[PDB]
Order: structure tokens, then sequence, then C-alpha cells
């Protein structure tokens, strides 16, 4: 009776930054994947560990819809085994990831004439993120021998940095909105099923 | 993107030998690797799917193995109808399927010394405008054989292009023709035309040459 | 017993369009995901596209996305591949393939024999056959014919109207930079029988309707 809330995940009025990527938990609903099928507006769309065609007829225990915003050059980092600022310090996928990744150009939405600086990433971190880790700590990154007593300055840098999203940026630096649909099947009842009941 | 390194690039093995081919992935694939056969000219054919599951109708001598990145195909006892190029194919990245480089299995046999002949451009070709110096490596084994053009003791590269037959049905030997293409004006500007050949069955590099317009 | 029959391949200029069609038989076609896979001349295999069993889903490789189009008609049991804006990289033999579906992921169960698709901006040209004359070696000698500058494939080559069979090697052609092809064909003979036995190669290019017989005799000086 109840469809899975895939609309409020994509057609949401506004997404979050990459370091605070926002997670929606999908359980107890019939999964209508056709919103992926008909919508050809998708620039990037790749599924790992599972086929998209053989998906609408397979029951899973839980689905996890992560959503955030990055730039074009960084989109290829949203995948297992990848490295980079986004993959290492913002959003890391496990090597045995089984799901799909979707991304589309949102330059019309997430760009202001003066540069929309609301979206952020983490530029520094003492170690790489574990898979599906969401670090949002604003601890001053220590870069030098002198310890940082919560103060900025010489080798004391603020860990977060802002994107410079302008309408006139090249397609490489334009804002893309990204959604990662991860899937989990455990020794437990499958609450999410395609139309094949 | 995911690339697939298959090694060795080419191997030599006789009938009955335990053949093994390695396929390595740029990053982890759980077990979604596939092994395909392809005779020269014929279409490919499924042998193994998902690491080590034998396809229906495939001989039991074939068998896969491995998990993670380093996978292995194994023929317990090689058979004559199995000499063909074998590909490996990852599937984990579903919407970006990529294959391996391949491993041709050539029939192992005794080393054969090539017969290296050189052919100057015919007078009929010279009046047209172009000029093609042909160098023939005939009946040799294995595939690996270096062909090096020299023009007035000057090493040439990029002027020519080779062509190799499949392992011959009669004696299991290969053959090669380098076609050194160049214009008329570039032909009379030089005198010596040589074809240096290096091969495993040669105790020393063999050179066959000729001077322009002397016979 | 599973059969797939490709068709529609042929020579085509850049930027043009071409329609490929795979005819399936001896399985439930409308219940298996279908695959197109190409292989450039001499290069390795390359996955092209996928369509679902119902035809609702359509997926493409990054090299052909937004430029090819996969489709299927389940009543006719056929798989279509429309190729718009063909480039030189598309020159390859294309295969249709059944998924098998025994996994959550795509694999290739059965392969069709494929159809050739050549993209080239050159008109059909008659071959130019040239002799390859020997001399005094000192062993045995050899001689051949150079089938240079022609298009498209193939050209059939024989020696003494088919009488000369053993010791012959006709090599695969090579697409030289002019867009035309070059081919070498040779035969080895004992050094003695060069004056008595006459040698003539027979070249036939059906796409251009050009039959040529070329005498081959040793260099004189
Ligand atoms: C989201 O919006 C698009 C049009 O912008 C619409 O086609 C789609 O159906 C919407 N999502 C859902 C789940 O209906």
């Amino acid at each position: 009776t109840n469809l899975c809330p895939f609309g409020e995940v994509f057609n949401a009025t506004r997404f979050a930054s990459v370091y605070a990527w926002n997670r929606k938990r999908i359980s107890n609903c019939v999964a209508d994947y056709s919103v992926l099928y008909n919508s050809a507006s998708f620039s990037t769309f790749k599924c790992y560990g599972v086929s998209p065609t053989k998906l609408n007829d397979l029951c899973f225990t839980n689905v996890y819809a992560d959503s955030f915003v990055i730039r074009g050059d960084e989109v290829r980092q949203i995948a297992p085994g990848q490295t980079g600022k986004i993959a290492d310090y913002n959003y890391k996928l496990p090597d045995d990831f089984t799901g799909c990744v979707i991304a589309w150009n949102s330059n019309n939405l997430d760009s202001k004439v003066g540069g929309n600086y609301n979206y952020l990433y983490r530029l520094f971190r003492k170690s790489n993120l574990k898979p599906f880790e969401r670090d949002i700590s604003t601890e001053i990154y220590q870069a030098g021998s002198t310890p940082c007593n919560g103060v900025e300055g010489f080798n004391c840098y603020f860990p977060l940095q802002s994107y410079g999203f302008q309408p006139t940026n090249g397609v490489g630096y334009q804002p893309y909105r990204v959604v990662v649909l991860s899937f989990e099947l455990l020794h437990a009842p499958a609450t999410v099923c395609g139309p094949k009941k | 993107d995911i690339q697939m390194t298959q090694s060795p690039s080419s191997l030599s093995a006789s009938v009955g030998d335990r053949v093994t081919i390695t396929c390595r992935a740029s990053q982890s694939i759980s077990s979604y690797l596939n092994w395909y056969q392809q005779k020269p000219g014929k279409a490919p054919k499924l042998l193994i799917y998902a690491a080590s599951s034998l396809q229906s109708g495939v001989p039991s001598r074939f068998s896969g193995s491995g998990s993670g990145t380093d996978f292995t195909l194994t023929i317990s006892s090689l058979q004559p109808e199995d000499f063909a190029t074998y590909y490996c194919q990852q599937s984990y990245s579903t919407l970006a399927l990529t294959f391996g480089g391949g491993t041709k299995v050539e029939i192992k046999r005794t080393v054969a010394a090539p017969s290296v002949f050189i052919f100057p451009p015919s007078d009929e070709q010279l009046k047209s405008g172009t000029a093609s110096v042909v160098c023939l490596l005939n009946n040799f084994y294995p595939r690996e054989a270096k062909v090096q053009w020299k023009v007035d003791n000057a090493l040439q590269s990029g002027n020519s292009q080779e062509s190799v037959t499949e392992q011959d049905s009669k004696d299991s030997t290969y053959s090669l023709s380098s076609t050194l293409t160049l214009s008329k004006a570039d032909y009379e500007k030089h005198k010596v035309y040589a074809c240096e050949v290096t091969h495993q069955g040669l105790s020393s590099p063999v050179t066959k040459s000729f001077n322009r317009g002397e016979c | 017993e599973v059969q797939l029959v490709e068709s529609g391949g042929g020579v085509v200029q850049p930027g043009r369009s071409l329609r490929l069609s795979c005819a399936a038989s001896a399985f439930t076609f409308s219940s298996y995901d279908m695959h197109w896979v190409r292989q450039a001349p001499g290069k390795g295999l390359e996955w092209v596209a996928v369509i679902s069993y119902d035809g609702s889903n359509k997926y493409y490789a990054d090299s052909v996305k937004g430029r090819f189009t996969i489709s299927r008609d389940n009543s006719k049991n056929t798989l279509y591949l429309q190729m718009n804006s063909l480039r030189a990289e598309d020159t390859a033999v294309y295969y249709c393939a059944k998924d098998g579906g025994k996994l959550w992921v795509y694999y290739f169960d059965y392969w069709g024999q494929g159809t050739l698709v050549t993209v080239s901006s050159a008109s059909t040209k008659g071959p130019s056959v040239f002799p390859l004359a020997p001399s005094s070696k000192s062993g045995t000698a050899a001689l051949g014919c150079l089938v240079k500058d022609y298009f498209p494939e193939p050209v059939t080559v024989s020696w003494n109207s088919g009488a000369l069979t053993s010791g012959v090697h006709t090599f695969p052609a090579v697409l030289q930079s002019s867009g035309l092809y070059s081919l070498s064909s040779v035969v080895t003979v004992p050094s003695s029988s060069l004056g008595t036995q006459t040698y003539i190669c027979n070249v036939n290019h059906k796409p251009s309707n050009t039959k040529v017989d070329k005498r081959v005799e040793p260099k004189s000086c």
C-alpha cells in the first residue's frame, strides 16, 4: 500500500554538504524503482554488485538512501576503491559495496550569482574515514609541530572548506547532486520488496 | 574505472599440461569474474561464470578459483580443441563491464629459426609514387620476434607496420611481413636498406640488406 | 541448442547511422536481459549496452552513451541496436548476447557470431598488385605479391590459379594511414625452379569487381 519515499529523496528542495551527508532509512515499503528508469535527466548512474534491471524483483532487508552535493570532477570518487579528498575525508564506500550511485547536474539549483558557498567539504583529517562514516567535528586540524589550542594560525587550519559554486564555473566545478542507494540483506525479514511480491 | 590485468600475455604449452592463467583486478570484486574462450575468428564462448562455477556443457577439465583480486583459471589436462585466446571479465561494476587483455595459448613446439627475406619496391610501384620495402620472416616459433629497419645504418621507427599469421596448421610456425612504406623522394635520398631480425632461435641477430638500384 | 543471428553490418561513413538486428531463437527471448558487445579489429572485447527483459530499461557504456540506442521487439524475438553518429572508434564486429540471469549481476551466457561494422570515409578502390622478386640468395628462395591500396575487405589471393598450395602464406591486411588497406602474400620455392616454373598470383576484389593476374619473375641484372 505504501510506496517507498524515493521522491522526497531526489525532489527534495535542498541537499546537505558532503561532510554531513544526509541518510534516509528505507524499510517497510514497496520499492518503485521506475523513478530511476524513466528519469533520463541523470548524468552519472552506475550500479555495483547488483544489476538495476534485476532489482525491481528482489526483496532486501533494508535500503539506505544517502544524499549530498559535490562537484563534477569529484563524482568519480563516489565508488569503492577510490581515493581523494571526498573519498578519504568526506564519504567512503566499502570495497564490497552492493548498490547504486546516481548523480545529476544541479547548476540551476545550487548556484548563486555571487557564488553559493553554503555547501562544504572537509579538507583536512588526521586519518581516512571508515566506510559509511559521517565526521562533522570542527576540531582545528593540527598540521605542524606546535599544538593547536583550539586556535587557528600557523599550521592550525579549520578542517572545513567551502565550494565556489557560480553559474559561470566550468562543468568540472559545477554542483552535482548525488544519491547513493546502498542495500543490505541480513538474516532477517525483508521489509523492502519490488513489485514482485 | 576498473581495469583487468591478465597474465601472462601469451604462453606456450603442449597437450596434457596443467595450464593456469591469472587474472588480476584493479580493485576488489567479490567473485563476479567470468572466463571466456574465443577461437581465432569464431565468436566467444562462456566457460566459467562467477569465479568458479562451471557452465553447463563445458568440459570438467576447466575450473576457476580465487576471490578478491587474484583469480585463476586451470585446465587439468589440456586438449587440442582448447588452444584459443582466453579472456577474463569482471562484473561487479555492473554498468561498466570491462574485460581482460587475454592469454593466447599457442601450441608448444621446438624453436624454429626464421627465414628472413627482403624485397625491394617493384619498378611498377616506383613509377606510381609510393615505395614499399617488404621484409619476410617465414616459419618460426614462438611469436616473439623483433624486426628492426635500418636505412643507411639509421634505425627506423614508425615508418612501417607488421602482420603475423596465426600458428600454422601444418608445422605450427608463424610468419611476419614488415611493409616499410615511404615516398619516392624519400627513397632515392638514401642508399642502404636493411632488415635486422632478432629471434630466440638465432645465435646472433640476422640482417638482410640491399643497396638501391644495384641488383 | 541456442541461436543468435546478427545482421545489418556494413561499411558506413562517419557521422552516419546504421541499424543492427539480432534474431534470437530456442529460448524465451522476452524473459532475459540482452547485451551488445563489440570487438575492434585486433583489439579486445568491449561491452556496449544492455536492455531489460521488458524493454523498459536501457543502459550504455560511457563510450557510446547518448550516441547508440538499444531496443527490442519481444513479439518478433529481435534485438535492435541503432547506431547514430558513428565514429572511427566504432569500427568493430558487434555481438548480441543473452544474460543468463543466474547471478544478481550481468554475465554472458551465449554469444552470436556477430556482424562486421566498418566506419571509414573512403570510397571503394581497386587493388594495386605489385611483384616481390627474389635474386641470387647464394638454400631456397621466396617471392610474393603486394596487394596495396584497396578498400574494403576482403581480397582473395591464390597462386597459379590454385595449383600452388603448400608453402604459401597470405597475411592479414593492414589499414594504412590513407584509409586504404595493404596486404602481403608470399610463397617459398626451391632456389632452382625459378626459370622453368612460372609464378602468377591471382587477386580478386569482389567489392570493387577487380580481378588481376600478376606475373612474378626474378630481378634481372
Ligand atoms: C520527481 O520529480 C520528477 C520531475 O521533476 C518526476 O518525474 C518524478 O516522478 C518525481 N519523483 C517521484 C518519486 O515521483
